[PDB]
């Protein structure tokens, strides 16, 4: 009664004459077929299991409508492959459903044997099924009363192994000698040398005695990642008794589904949602295989996180100077042409979203804050914690020297100076008036990363 | 008690205030001044000098009510702000003067 | 007051004299340095970026026990770095915490340009904190009264775009005709062509029908993925008041704190706890980069899941056989000795967690029955999507061939026959009593993947 | 016991039922035939008579099914169903013999 | 009415279920046997037939009680079990008699 | 053998039945070494001695208290002044007595509410931190946890419980929500 | 207003405070010195006077920064704390000086 048997993919989830559509979402895949295979039915594959199809043809393919529910391979340019994937296809409000279909299984069959999602178009339509971030830049601006430079922060170190007083310590030393904020390491969540409960009520205290003693608003990335939903959520409800402007969430450790349950639970209750990339680079590094970082990005604005981590280019862990630009612009602006120079394959309109804060963190110090703010502008976060802590008089001496050291770059660019080319000497300038920047300058003066 | 962005470098000359108003005004966004005697971490909402300058032309303008609003409030802190009406959002704040 | 500047990793984290503790945790990571970092530097970086270090030496480390707490790189054999990590630096039945340090942050260092975890050592200490599966193989059986064979299960297809009433007639079509269980697929959730609330409501009428019909308990892994936890568990109270015995969620898609929220609420429901893999992949397939699926199938086994998808050798999927093994024996065994060969670089156990179903699925059919069998022995399900609904006389036709074919390689192996060397002879045997079986075996012969 | 549609006119004829099919055929509809010996408000799902005919041309195709059906099962009710698969949605369904006992 | 492992199969002759419980034996298994008239799925617990024989030796001795208990429950279905007790669970049950 | 967490369940198999036997004339547990493994599956101190220093900013002697006496009998207000007189004093911490829970003579919340004024009212006066033990024990969990609740509200940094007369059960859930709740 | 341990003695000598020094060097603490205005309950973080002396080997040298706290802070509370890294807890504070 019907046509049994194994068909090509090609068949179906090939189709070079498709025009997509403004509600597809789009995905540019970089294919790595098994050798033989060619490019048209590697990406007819992963086209088809990751939407409709199968590996042989079922007498139920006919009680639907194949032509108009299945995703398809509609272009192919070298080793990338773009595949159009109907707007019904999705879960509203669900970046896990984006997931369990567009990266489920596809990347572990034997026909393709490697894949990289390089980017993904995701259609207006299906972005307002999203709530985006609680807070958004704009508005966490008005809530800390702060305009004009990026925001300085710092996690706390040794990463694990203070005591819940200790660490608070390090914290009020950090926020009174300028930092902005402080934040627990991704890995400090709740342990036999440091209780969270401990920890939160400490750092508290901390915080607002650095608040009063300063004049500026201060804030502590309190981390709640935990090992359930329930234990973060509880977590997040002693920050908001403790008056906590902030709470810290691992997004892709805690995972997509219990991350968009603290986003909730932080827009219902006033706080603001720091998200640390903890584990990105076990599938975004390679650039042959996994998620590429600005996919990540995208789905992180999408659920809703205030800030994430976008990397430094020029500190311990990689980034790219191209990408890296691309990224923040997806992170904040309105609307992200297409660039290929950026890596960028697809136009995005962020369906009005508000706008995350790139965080710049990892191994940086005074000398790289020229190319932390040519890259990034004012809109970001710069986090030092060992450039805080390792300053040779300590963290509140390593604080101010950052903080200087933002404010003279900025004062320097907004006069028209070309902070790439000046950057030593706008340094070497503010330093006349802060020996704590001239310590800092000194101390780590011949520590560069490729 | 610091002062936000520029507050951790020495008080800004006339000179360099000029300058931040001019990169205001480069911009396309909006300068404008605000005073208060009570400039702590409680109050969002210090008292505006006039209304925000939507017609400035001129860094030399902008200097001038600021010279203004010192003369008639020299116990208050003063703030230069720019405002961005396509963000809607202030993307520069800081003290010109202290009392 | 202290000695500030930026000092190599190797200093304080490569302590190639340090003897590891019963208590502490092991891992064993395959490490490309960058060219011109030596092997001891790159390995003590992540050991230092993993536990207690950063870039430069700070005041406040000896605020603490550093001699205590900091994670060490004991041994360095070829590429592969063994590092030992305190059981204080984690926290007590938290897989979340675990990936946080162990693969948080140290994968993207300049200093290490690959890094793949293979495997680790959990001790049984830490293990305790965990619940474990919350029905586990034994109570399972027990609940489903099946025991001498590998279960029988199949993903209703085409994976999106049929209607709930449809969905649950190919369900319906399946159960009665033999197979166990049948699932939703990994990406069927809610969407605008199949709501959740209406395929649980008609897949439960069509399970409970089949169930009554053929006399056999029978159950389908009704898929409560969603985008937040909330709504997860909202769509499992359904499953379990429509008195589903399963529910099924994709546990590193919705992510391990929500997992182990959907845990502890199966449990606490009476729901078995099926977990998909999707997005494993994306992690684990390259042997230079990523997490070997090991790992997260003994962090799979710890949250508690009650089966978990393995790879089948012989489908469509990428996965070897002798690290397939392994897998399988990290999931269902009280104690696992370590075996490189198998990519297990450290024994494992398992301090009396309960253990899970292996369950082989994709791109399988009848003629794989007899490998099947032989990789995985009767504590396995074998799932037939394609192999099913891909009869040429449909679902219920193809349910029965997929049941009688498990059913006569079980019987022969338990004669004495030799299944592998016998395989076709069986099934041809089976083929002259059962029909279905002939046609499937007909239709197939030639489809065959690469091993 | 009524059938839903058409269980409030008369019984229909052969003649009746091929017109039936005529239209599902004429329709693009996929007609199928399914029977069950408890035809009550409880049962959601009758026995398939083989699968939805899919590649059925005419009526007369049908019409034989429906006899060899009720050849097999003339303690039976037997219908008749019509599916439009790109509405995923039964368009027609009607029972076309009742079993002597009815 | 399926009856679980192997009802998908003919019905076992007496030399097919010797020769699975040679299986229950070689692995060092419990053979029992179990009888009912109410093999439905609503059923967890069917009858005893005397204890499982912790004591059997042989297939054969096995055999003697499933007509033993055939004998004496014609009308029931009867099913052979084997028990680990290792693992505190069944490992293999089957249906050897139907009425 | 044993129940994860639970003390309840180690009293009730090693200590359940076996002192009653005929065949045993006299029994004592002596000792019992509970494995590393077990031990992780349990919580420990809600605050542990560092921690409590840390809360109380006190270091370096031995820490001052004192129980109420008499044991029974003062009315709530006259029982608050001798809190008040031993804290102003120089004691960190003042009891209420194991046998003092809530009687006609002195009604818990009347006790607590006199008792946290005087503690606040000596801490301000000598300028150290100071605490009163409240004892919650009382004939039901909830009814503890009720009286728990209570000194929460009242900013107490302490509650007491006799463990052995409200027994393991009890105490585990008098635990918890002292550690929820900042006691 | 007291000031915890030691605060019911009469005030510590310079050589009863080298004592207490003495003391915490000895048992392989860290010294350090913190000062305040504000001694209350309510403070648990008293100024550092520079970092805890991790580097300190005599008690001489800690008395010599007490001096250069005092001479710096005539209006504060200094007290000496001494440190124990493997507990992660303060194991001794005392006030050494009273404005
Ligand atoms: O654990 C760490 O190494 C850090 O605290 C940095 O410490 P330092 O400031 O002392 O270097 C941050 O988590 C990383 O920057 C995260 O990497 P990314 O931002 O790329 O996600
Ligand atoms: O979506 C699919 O392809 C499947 O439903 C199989 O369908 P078929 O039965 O029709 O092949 C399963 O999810 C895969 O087996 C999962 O891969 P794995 O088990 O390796 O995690
Ligand atoms: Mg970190
Ligand atoms: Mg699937
Ligand atoms: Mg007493």
């Amino acid at each position: 009664q019907y046509e049994a048997g194994v068909r090509p993919y090609r068949e179906t989830y090939y189709d070079p004459d498709y025009e997509p559509k403004d509600t597809d979402l789009l995905c540019a895949f970089r294919i790595t077929p098994k050798p033989g295979v060619p490019m048209e039915e590697a990406a007819a594959a992963v086209a088809a299991e990751s939407s409709t199809g199968t590996w042989t043809e079922v007498w139920s393919n006919l009680l639907t409508d194949l032509e108009r529910y299945k995703a398809r391979c509609y272009r192919i340019e070298g080793d990338v492959a773009y595949i159009a994937y109907p707007l019904d296809l999705f879960e509203e409000g669900s970046i896990v459903n984006i997931m369990s279909s567009i990266v489920g299984n596809v990347f572990g069959f034997k026909a393709v044997q490697a894949l990289r999602l390089e980017d993904m178009r995701i259609p207006v339509a299906y972005l307002k099924t999203f709530p985006g971030p609680p807070t958004g830049i704009q508005v966490e601006r008005d809530r800390l009363n702060k305009y004009g430079r990026p925001l300085l922060g710092g996690t706390i170190k040794p990463k694990l192994g203070l005591s819940a007083k200790e660490y608070a310590r390090v914290v009020y030393e950090c926020l009174r000698g300028g930092l902005d904020t402080t934040k627990d390491d991704e890995n400090l969540n709740s342990q036999p040398f440091n209780r969270w409960r401990d920890r939160f009520l400490y750092v508290m205290e901390a915080v607002r005695k650095a608040e009063a003693e300063t004049g500026e608003r201060k804030g502590h990335w309190l981390n709640v990642t935990a090992g359930s939903t329930e234990e973060m959520l509880k977590r997040a409800e002693f920050a908001a008794e403790l008056g906590s402007r902030y709470i810290m969430v691992d997004f892709l450790t805690a995972g997509f589904a219990a991350f968009a349950s603290v986003r909730r639970w932080a827009r219902e209750n006033g706080l603001m949602l720091h998200c640390h990339r903890a584990m990105h680079a076990v599938f975004d590094r390679q650039p042959n295989h996994g998620i590429h970082f600005r996919v990540l990005a995208k789905w992180l604005r999408m659920v809703g996180g205030d800030h994430v981590h976008t990397g430094t280019v020029v500190g311990k862990l990689e980034g790219d100077r191209a990408e890296t630009l691309g990224i923040a612009d997806l992170l904040r602006e309105d609307y992200v042409p297409a660039d290929p120079g950026r890596g960028l394959f697809f136009d995005q309109d962020w369906a009005g979203l508000k706008p995350v804060f790139p965080v710049a963190s990892g191994g940086i110090h005074v000398w790289h804050v020229p190319d932390l703010v040519s890259i990034f502008g004012d809109d970001a976060f710069f986090l030092f914690g060992g450039g805080t802590h390792g300053h040779p008089r300590g963290s509140r001496a390593g604080a101010t020297a950052n903080r200087v050291a933002v404010e003279a770059v900025v004062q320097a660019r907004n006069e028209g100076r070309d902070i790439l080319a000046e950057g030593r000497e706008i340094l070497e300038e503010a330093a006349r008036s802060c020996p704590e920047l001239r310590e800092a300058m000194e101390l780590w003066g011949d520590v560069k990363f490729e | 008690m610091h002062t936000e962005t520029f507050s951790y470098l020495p008080p800004l000359t006339d000179e360099e205030i000029k300058k931040q108003v001019e990169y205001i005004l480069k911009n396309g966004w909006i300068p404008g001044i605000e005073y208060t005697d009570e400039p702590g971490p409680h109050n969002s909402y210090w008292s505006f000098w006039k209304l925000p300058f939507f017609n400035a032309e001129t860094a030399e303008e902008v200097m001038e009510e600021l010279e203004a609003c010192r003369e008639a409030n020299p116990d208050c802190y003063i703030k230069i702000t720019g405002y961005d009406n396509i963000r809607q959002g202030q993307v520069l704040s800081f003290v010109a003067y202290r009392p």
